[PDB]
């Protein structure tokens, strides 16, 4: 029942994950690899596609 | 996160606060109310053959790039619609504006016209902001495809850095033709602009295909028309002599063209 | 950890693979097998 | 003196008035109610990710109508109390007299080339700066709607955000090193009881810092102006206090007739078409022979002198009046923290 949003923010106060404020995110969810098949692309699938591990 | 759409909005208001130009804005009501059409490029599919002869890949390295810095059919010039020109209205792009009364007429001589009927001056009198800006992605295109080609070896110290640049000047200049995008969820659409500028790629894929199909000597036939490069089917062509007769052809197809496109 | 020494009952599983062998990319991870595996410890 | 911040992910900040905050017209006597700064989260050279409020800029925009070519330069306060006024009624229609009033700021008119449109003589438009980045989007598709003024007007600019807006005034590009004059800072490193302070300092950057006060005045009261945010050291810049490139040129032959980045020192640096002599697109020709004729329609009659040195000089009687390089430093170095008062 807590706020960690503003916490993990660099300011100190205000007053679903989509967007931390003053942070910014990266993977999947807006951002394609590779492909159009982005399902396809889940992080066990592209350990050996690209990184070949 | 946006994506699309936004980066050539940002480059393009550097550009043109450096020139100091004023950028408009569209409502989305009056974006939905442009009298929006697209002349689409008719670009035409290939028949079902195997094709065992050699083909050959024309390669136009950009359409929209290298057409608006060759023919300056740029967002700073929209003074057309030839249907239905008046001095008072001009119902072009996105908004109702007028024009002055002489420059026009003052402007016989400097028009190039387009193939959908917007008149557009050339470089010589206005050195246009869209042409400074895909002037400029072109001049750091081929510096980082110089420097890249000359360094040697550099293994994964500098090359990592040319190739990483040189993949975002081109992901700007595929997306460049977004932004006149034309559609509900744009800003700035300009419909009748894209029309103009996909309608002279569309003629000057055409000009590619008559200099092919009237170049007896280098007897081919056009097959796979598309949008950002071309297809003929040479036949029977031994293509250790089509490694000449394509850079030959090239040679022949940029002497056409005016002198960005390679 | 208390420092007299106990009978430590217990069994050796240090380093055992192997030395000669792609889908789960093998060799890759031997890069971690060969250095590793060939200090005694 | 050879350094600044790169530039990470940013967001607007609605702030009161502060000292160092520009709160100075449409209406000269009355402040603004709530300023929006540029908070920059930006990166430093060999990290050191700090948090820095940039002060000064407030989102402007212009509007379609003009300035009177030579009214406005001798008296432009009716014009911006019209201005001001009609958008005080907007204000009054907005969602849920009127001094230090929430929503707009001054409405001071800047001169220019459209963009959109192609007309050589500069066109005044009202730069309608505002104080609610936010609302300027809702506000703006309001005056399209022109539910309470009689004309919808354009909204320029492509109503961009705050953010691009900002970006767009100082040549200050994303994860780009810049640099400042001397400056004034907010505060110490904070959270000195938290490991930030012990570790993750490096000696190389109070090297680099080795100029951040002139008089130990320079630190901002934090009773009046507390720091704000979480990180390492705040030097924070006016727009006046910018010290770029700043190479956004006059290039005033956008205005006259013509007929009248990215530099490497690597060592290598490496770096003619026949015309179409009658481009036809075997359609052009129609399109040219009616616009010949629509152009003979459309033509003077009278004064029949076609000159491109002719039609700037008529026009050119116009004055000298605020450009877009001129609007951006115009009327907010004033002095900046003077502190007479304590």
């Amino acid at each position: 029942q807590f706020d960690i949003v503003r916490e993990l923010a660099r300011v100190k106060c205000q007053i679903s994950g989509i967007m931390i404020t003053g942070r910014h995110m990266i993977n999947i969810w807006r951002a394609l690899r590779s492909d159009v098949n982005l399902t396809q692309y889940t992080i066990e699938s592209a350990a050996f596609n690209i990184l070949h591990k | 996160y946006r994506g699309s759409q936004f980066k050539v909005e940002s480059f393009l208001i550097r550009i043109c606060k450096s020139e100091s130009f004023i950028l408009l804005s569209p409502g989305k009501k009056d974006v939905r109310k442009q009298k929006a059409l697209e002349c689409v490029p008719l670009v035409m599919e290939p028949e079902s053959a195997f094709y065992k002869s050699p083909l050959i890949v024309l390669d136009f390295q950009s359409l929209y790039p290298s057409i608006m810095i060759g023919y300056n059919y740029c967002y700073s010039t929209m003074i057309g619609r030839v249907r239905e020109i008046n001095l008072t209205e001009n119902n072009l792009g996105v908004s109702k504006f007028s024009l002055p009364r002489n420059i026009l007429a003052l402007l016989k001589n400097d028009v190039t016209i387009a193939p959908n009927g917007v008149v557009y001056a050339k470089t010589s009198v206005r050195k246009s902001t869209l042409s400074k800006m895909l002037t400029d992605i072109l001049d750091v295109r081929v510096m980082i495809k110089k420097t890249m080609n000359e360094i040697g070896d550099d293994n994964t110290t500098l090359k990592r850095l040319l190739n990483n640049k040189q993949l975002a000047l081109k992901l700007l200049a595929n997306v460049t033709y977004g932004y006149t995008s034309a559609s509900f969820s744009g800003r700035m659409p300009c419909s009748d602009l894209a029309d103009s500028i996909v309608q002279t790629g569309r003629e000057t894929l055409e000009k590619a295909i008559d200099i092919i199909e009237k170049d007896e000597t280098w007897n081919a036939k056009v097959v796979y028309g598309d949008t950002d490069s071309l297809f003929v089917y040479l036949p029977g062509k031994t293509a250790i002599e089509a490694f000449s007769i394509g850079h030959a052809m090239a040679e022949r197809v940029t002497q056409n063209n005016p002198k960005p496109i390679f | 950890q208390g420092n007299q020494p106990c009978w430590c009952v217990g069994s050796i599983y240090c380093e055992m693979k192997y030395k000669p062998n792609t889908y789960g990319a093998p060799d890759l991870t031997k890069s971690y097998t060969d250095k590793e595996g060939g200090s005694d410890e | 003196d050879y350094f600044r911040i790169q530039l990470n992910n940013q967001d607007y900040y609605m702030s009161k008035p502060t000292f160092l905050d520009p709160s100075h017209e449409s209406l000269p006597l009355n402040q603004f109610s709530q300023v929006p700064n540029i908070r920059v989260f930006g990166a430093l050279p060999t990290g050191h990710q700090v948090l820095c409020h940039v002060h000064g800029i407030l989102p402007y925009m212009f509007i379609k109508y003009d300035g009177q070519i030579t009214d406005t330069s001798t008296l432009r306060h009716q014009r911006c109390a019209q201005v001001h006024k009609t958008l005080e009624v907007k204000i009054r229609a907005s969602f849920k007299k009127l001094g230090n009033l929430n929503f707009v700021a001054d409405v001071s008119v800047v001169k220019g080339i459209p963009f959109y449109g192609y007309h050589v003589g500069w066109n005044l438009f009202y730069k309608i700066s505002l104080l609610n980045p936010s609302c300027l989007s809702r506000i703006s598709e309001l005056i399209r709607d022109g539910k309470i003024f009689g004309k919808k007007f354009e909204i320029y600019e492509s109503h961009i955000p705050y953010l691009l807006q900002w970006t767009a005034d100082f040549n200050l590009f994303g994860c780009s090193w810049i640099n400042v004059d001397r400056c004034y800072f907010r505060s110490p490193v904070l959270n000195s009881i938290l490991d930030i302070d012990k570790l993750t300092i490096n000696d190389d950057l109070q090297l680099l810092l080795d100029r951040f006060c002139d008089f130990k005045c320079n630190v901002l009261s934090r009773r009046d102006f507390p720091r704000v945010g979480n990180g390492l050291i705040e030097i924070d810049i006016l727009p006046q206090f910018i010290k770029n490139r700043e190479k956004l040129q006059h290039r005033d032959i956008h205005h006259d007739f013509l007929e009248k980045r990215e530099e490497l020192s690597l060592k290598e640096y490496k770096e003619t078409k026949r015309h179409v002599s009658g481009h036809q697109w075997q359609s052009s020709g129609e399109f040219e022979a009616f616009y010949k004729k629509a152009q003979h329609k459309t033509s003077t009659f009278d004064g029949q002198i076609p000159n491109f040195e002719n039609f700037i000089d008529k026009n050119q009687k116009f004055s000298a009046i605020n450009t877009p390089y001129e609007a951006l430093p115009q009327l907010w170095p004033r002095l900046p923290q003077i502190e007479i008062n304590n």
